[PDB]
């Protein structure tokens, strides 16, 4: 029943760099892994990079491979992504969901999403 | 020559013993109303004039088919090219045996058996042998005793049609046999006899070619002795090349096979494939496949070889205690569980939220291991639910866990005389824990009044109570190494699968593929997305995927139906007749034959839908009735029209 309150950046320029915010409130859950999804104007939503919640390895996507970092800490319970040289083609609009490693592919903590486009 | 071929060539798909019940297999069958060859045989000349067809190309198998006498015809030829290449399977008939010889052969180009006289031999008929020139290395030579080319004796056996289906499909020469007599007056029968099973001989070289083996009485290689009865003689023997279709075959109470459906034939084929019986009633019903008939299967599961090491999280040194279990994440692996069977028997192989067995094929992306060791009588509350000592205050599990909690006894090692006082665990606690947590607090607990300030005193103790196992203690009391495994499944592309083989990728053409344990039947081509799709809004309740990703190359493919467009089958029963009616949801009259590809199905169907008595409907296009401009009665659902069908006439 957490809300995920997504910020950091609405708009930016073709060739930079802007980190976002992902934080949650009632997050009680310390394995839920969490990642990011991206939903273009156009075709549907993809994959942006996940975090196993169980451990601390992190995994990306392959057009966002080395150009994309994240980092986790439940310290303050927030989560945040990198957006290193956003050239043409990271116009999006970016979500935070999280859902559990043993389950369906499907998530459960939707939440509202923030728009990023570099033009 | 071309004939029909009638409904017969059933065969037993499995040498499981059933009764009564309706199953459907899919095998190397022989489609009803096919094409086989009615070819004949002539005789006099031996070099070219030998016969009337030459070697025959064996695709997938031969369904033969004579009704000739006086043992005209005693053999079947095999191999791939049958000129000193691979072993050529040699099935001669003989007087009372038959040689199943599977040796090294060198075929001429006009095989003939010149007929023996019946006399007393050496327990073979070597003596006349010239359909073969060399042998030189014999493989496996099954010298069954009973007659193949006959078995009984009577008046109707000159009518008798001994048929015979054979297969080689990967290990064994699946051979088939039923001597029924035909009907006085009939080529071919019109019943729905089945060929009861045969020799398995086990042989593995392919055949790729098949060629009938016929007998002479004397030869001259002269025109005189073409046709005379005498020296001479004439036979046939019908070809029946069988493709990948499913069949549904009905069992009696005896074990034999009864009636059968095609299932790749006229619509009515396909609606008795999808209600799983063979007396359908007035009702419109769906349609999916076996109309297609796909005929390979890919995998392409892994991408390494490198095997496991479980060896290693499963047996170490000394495993830590508790309060800190060691979290080994794997990654890059092979999923052999193969050895978890072999290696010390454990105590209990609780498999939670998978299936116990069946885990070399169900591919995840990352395996965690645990290492720890608890006592006898915890070894239960190790488990999603589960309560107690070591689950309030310990290591715990999610409620949702599709992992598999395994242990064994270890009071070999993990007890001394004196006391292991190593191994220790966490009661004084103030709050619970939650799932994979790892509580390495070494503070001083307090809750019943002033806290001590960390010295240990009345009423204040140290968390970690040193249950130390002793070898005079009792099962429940003896320690157990544990290992917990947690199988994620994360939306990436996956690192650890079973030890499936790979195979080749087919393009656009009807595959059963299964990359990572999506297994769907449909044409892959190669498409324009660029990055694959992730359905999670919507969650798909009653829709499937459109894409997959190649675990080899990473190579987007799109998954597109093989043969569908919603084709829903009208049939006015089975116990009335045999007119059915085919519906095709979302058409306009013209892009049906596109649609449904009618262009590779059978030849039944390519004349009950293309352009015949079609209507546009506002779901698609009607074929197979006539739009009667008249008023009738409540008929089958179609969407709209009560007009002709097998109503009143």
């Amino acid at each position: 029943e957490v809300q995920l309150v997504e910020s950091g950046g609405g708009l930016v320029q073709p060739g930079g760099s802007l980190r976002l915010s992902c934080a949650a409130s009632d997050f009680y859950f310390d394995y839920y892994e969490m990642s990011w999804v991206r939903q273009a104007p156009g075709q549907g939503l993809e994959w942006v990079s996940t975090i196993s919640g169980l451990g601390g390895a992190t995994y990306y996507a392959d057009s966002v491979k080395g150009r994309f970092t994240i980092s986790r800490d439940n310290s303050k319970n927030t989560l945040y992504l990198q957006m290193n040289s956003l050239r043409a083609e990271d116009t999006a609009l970016y979500y935070c969901a999280t859902r559990s490693p043993f389950g369906d592919y499907a998530f459960s903590y939707w939440g509202q999403g923030t728009l990023v486009t570099v033009s | 020559s071309y004939t029909n071929s009638f409904t017969r060539g059933v065969y037993y798909p499995d040498k499981v013993f059933r009764s009564s019940v309706l199953h459907s297999t899919q095998d190397l069958f022989l489609p009803f109303f096919s094409n086989v060859t009615w070819f004949h045989a002539i005789s006099g000349t031996n070099g070219t004039k030998r016969f009337d067809n030459p070697v025959l190309p064996f695709n997938d198998g031969v369904y033969f088919a004579s009704t000739e006498k006086s043992n005209i015809i005693r053999g079947w030829i095999f191999g791939t090219t049958l000129d000193s290449k691979t072993q050529s399977l040699l099935i001669v008939n003989n007087a009372t045996n038959v040689v199943i010889k599977v040796c090294e052969f060198q075929f001429c180009n006009d095989p003939f058996l010149d007929v023996y006289y019946h006399k007393n031999n050496k327990s073979w008929m070597e003596s006349e042998f010239r359909v073969y020139s060399s042998a030189n290395n014999c493989t496996f030579e099954y010298v069954s005793q009973p007659f193949l080319m006959d078995l009984e004796g009577k008046q109707g056996n000159f009518k008798n049609l001994r048929e015979f289906v054979f297969k080689n499909i990967d290990g064994y020469f699946k051979i088939y046999s039923k001597h029924t007599p035909i009907n006085l007056g009939r080529d071919l029968p019109q019943g729905f006899s089945a060929l009861e099973p045969l020799v398995d001989l086990p042989i593995g070289i392919n055949i790729t070619r098949f060629q009938t083996l016929l007998a002479l009485h004397r030869s001259y290689l002269t025109p005189g002795d073409s046709s005379s009865g005498w020296t001479a003689g004439a036979a046939a023997y019908y070809v029946g090349y069988l493709q990948p279709r499913t069949f549904l075959l009905k069992y009696n109470e005896n074990g034999t096979i009864t009636d059968a459906v095609d299932c790749a034939l006229d619509p009515l084929s396909e609606t008795k494939c999808t209600l799983k019986s063979f007396t359908v009633e007035k009702g419109i019903y769906q349609t999916s496949n076996f109309r297609v008939q796909p005929t390979e299967s890919i995998v392409r599961f892994p991408n390494i070889t490198n095997l496991c090491p479980f060896d290693e999280v499963f047996n170490a040194t000394t495993f830590a205690s508790v309060y800190a279990w060691n979290r080994k994440r794997i990654s890059n692996c092979v999923a052999d569980y193969s050895v978890l069977y072999n290696f010390a028997p454990f105590f209990a192989f609780k498999c939670y939220g998978v299936s116990p067995t069946k885990l070399n094929d169900l591919c995840f992306t990352n395996v965690y291991a645990d290492s720890f060791v608890i006592r006898g009588n915890e070894v239960s509350q190790i488990a999603p639910g589960q309560t107690g000592n070591i689950a309030d205050y310990n290591y715990k599990l999610p409620d949702d866990f599709t992992g598999c909690v395994i242990a064994w006894n270890s009071n070999k090692l993990d007890s001394t005389v004196g006391g292991n006082y190593n191994y220790r665990y966490r009661l004084f606690r103030k709050s619970k824990l939650k799932p994979f947590e790892r509580d390495i607090s070494t503070e001083i607990y307090q809750a019943g009044n002033k806290p001590c300030n960390g010295v240990a005193g009345v009423n204040c103790y140290f968390p970690l109570q040193s249950y130390g196992f002793r070898p005079t203690y009792g099962v429940g009391h003896q320690p157990y190494r544990v290992v917990v495994l947690s199988f994620e499944l994360l939306h990436a592309p996956a690192t650890v699968c079973g030890p499936k083989k790979s195979t080749n990728l087919v393009k656009n053409k009807c595959v059963n593929f299964n990359f990572n344990g999506l297994t769907g039947t449909g044409v892959l081509t190669e498409s324009n997305k660029k990055f694959l799709p992730f359905q999670q809004f919507g969650r798909d309740i009653a829709d499937t995927t459109d894409a997959v990703r190649d675990p080899q190359t990473l190579e987007i493919l799109d998954i597109t139906p093989c043969s569908f467009g919603g084709v829903s089958v009208i049939t006015p029963g089975t116990n009335t007749s045999n007119q059915v009616a085919v519906l095709y949801q979302g058409v306009n009259c013209t892009e049906v034959p596109v649609a449904i590809h009618a262009d590779q199905l059978t030849p039944t169907w390519r004349v009950y839908s293309t352009g015949s008595n079609v209507f546009q409907t506002r779901a698609g296009c009607l074929i197979g009735a006539e739009y009667v401009n008249n008023s009738y009665e409540c008929d089958i659902p179609i969407g709209a029209g009560i007009c002709a069908s097998y109503q009143t006439q």
